[PDB]
């Protein structure tokens, strides 16, 4: 099982949709190539590569779209946070005037450990051609929001969608007991086992794995967390006594049931009160997540 | 053994762009 | 065995909603 | 018992703050 | 080291009487008969900064130059009036200086009908009378108006209002405006936004804000030419009903001695029961802010 790496000669074009992005944005990457310079065979390889170390990182989500003609699947785009690679079957070595893409999402990373508004720029590689994308990082905002909901998608894992219940993000002292209702919306399913909290500050410690809710419980005397496992409903609370300057993050991954859905939601509800500032009574803070947008088409004549 | 916890919540977002311009005054008289 | 260490601090959040309204303009001409 | 390795990277952060108030409307009509 | 008590001779205002929204010149004199002046000298000019009568005071800075040498600074905020004094003025014997500038009077008052006030400005013991008036809103509905203004607080930029379909009515054919900005200013796209408010309630804002507008609203197109300054807006008539679009941007001064600024515009509308109007002239002018500051001494 040989292999060759065609992507310096068969590549066409290479294009990059948003040439500018935000620090953790989205980007769509599509390759095209063509046998115009040399047959595609059994074993050929077009290799997509990128920045994947130092100020700028380039990590593409892990997806796998087949190269399908009537029903033969003739290749295959394998894509890795660290590089693309392309491969072609022997079910291919029958078709001529064959012209395809490769079209997925990247995400693109900013790390330059640097005060105030910055630009960097990305290279991302195909053969011939190689295109350039901008990566923005804002000026960090004031650190000031007590408690905050968001959702993540790995580069790493594009099946599950991890869920955070970031609960009083400044130490601050909390006047009242911190309430949480969760309800998880359809078209993706709750993982207990994933569930794991981190606690930072007076009373830090990292809770994971089976015992996970039981060792915050038992750990925290008073503080509950409520689980409905089919309706997908996770209920917290947690004491003022130990809510009081510490950080509570809650994170879970949901298995996805449909590739198919576009977006998925989370709703949640809050019960607080920071000293100082205002109470919270049942204020909605409701999350959306992207689902990732990935293609290979192929055209090819036989006989 | 096991691994670390997930990292550190990421520096909130930046600052909401200025709001519109306010409503349009009365009209004028003769 | 020991604990390891915690993961890299994530992307930054987005920009805040955009702002109200700003007050009403002057009368128009005579 | 060797030491555990680092963990995943962290969650977006908070949206950021509502932008300032908007400039005094425009001068009314005739 | 405030000096507005004991040097100021005389605080005058030109327009004694003016409408809620207009300009007024005020002029401040001072000598040096009463003792002298030294480094860290003030001279403050106050106003009614909150109530039923606010002026707000052209944002400008003028430098007391007497023969090649800056002596003094005058700096006008939208609160107050400040006059600083160098170690450069600890030569001079005989000194006499003024500082006039505009400002902007303004009658807050929430009252029914015609409502007078007076704005009383203080500098050092000196005082003075200013008449402004409020004149009652009309049933003036009109569809399309351009007005134009500057901010106390920014004086080196025109804003412009492209005000369309004020009453947010049924329109019959697509809503078609020309922009020319004329001489002594240059287009800023960063400070373009739109507004819309009605059926559609939407604003967009800066760099995108153009794109962001034609993807949301499909048919309506913005042609901006940066150079030749001239704004083109068309929107259809299916979007343009019941919906009030505030176009609105910023023009850069590139000429601080010009009079007046002016803009022009023409309409193409249809309002469903009135009459079709076709290339009218709705043109608008914004007055400019004169300051000055001068100084007279003798070795």
């Amino acid at each position: 099982g040989s292999a060759r790496d065609i992507s310096s000669t068969n590549v066409t074009d290479l294009t990059v949709s948003p040439s500018k992005i935000e620090d953790g944005g989205k980007t769509t990457v599509k390759m095209t190539f063509d046998d115009k310079n040399g047959k595609i065979q059994n074993g050929d390889m077009i290799k997509v590569a990128w920045p994947t170390s130092g100020t700028v990182k380039i990590e593409g989500y892990s997806k796998t779209v087949p190269l399908t003609v009537k029903g033969e699947q003739v290749g295959q785009a394998v894509i890795t946070p660290d590089g693309a690679t392309i491969t072609f079957n022997d079910k291919v070595e029958k078709l001529s005037d064959v012209s395809g893409f490769a079209e997925f999402e990247v995400q693109g990373r900013n790390l330059t450990q640097t005060n105030t508004s910055d630009d960097k720029v990305a290279t991302i590689t195909s053969g011939n051609k190689s295109t350039n994308v901008t990566v923005h990082k804002s000026e960090a905002g004031t650190s000031s929001v007590f408690y905050y909901k968001t959702g993540d998608m790995l580069p790493e894992d594009t099946t599950h969608v991890r869920w955070f219940l970031n609960i009083n993000n400044e130490k601050s002292y909390v006047s009242k007991d911190i309430t949480i209702k969760d309800q998880i919306q359809g078209g993706q399913q709750l993982d207990l086992s994933t569930l794991n909290i981190n606690v930072t500050g007076t009373h830090s410690n990292y809770y994971s794995g089976q015992s996970a809710i039981t060792d915050f419980e038992k750990a925290f005397p008073g503080s509950k967390i409520t689980v409905d496992n089919t309706k997908n409903t996770i209920d917290v609370t947690i004491p003022q006594g130990y809510g009081s300057y510490n950080s509570f993050s809650i994170n879970y991954k949901t298995k996805i049931t449909n590739e198919q859905q576009k977006e998925f939601v989370n709703n949640s509800q809050a019960w607080y009160q920071e000293h100082g500032k205002e109470e919270v009574n049942g204020k909605s803070f409701n999350h959306t997540v992207h689902n990732i947008n990935a293609n290979a088409g192929i055209e090819g004549t036989v006989k | 053994g096991p691994p670390g916890p997930p990292g550190p919540p990421g520096p909130p977002g930046p600052r909401g762009r200025t709001g519109p311009p306010g409503p349009p005054g009365p009209p004028g008289p003769p």
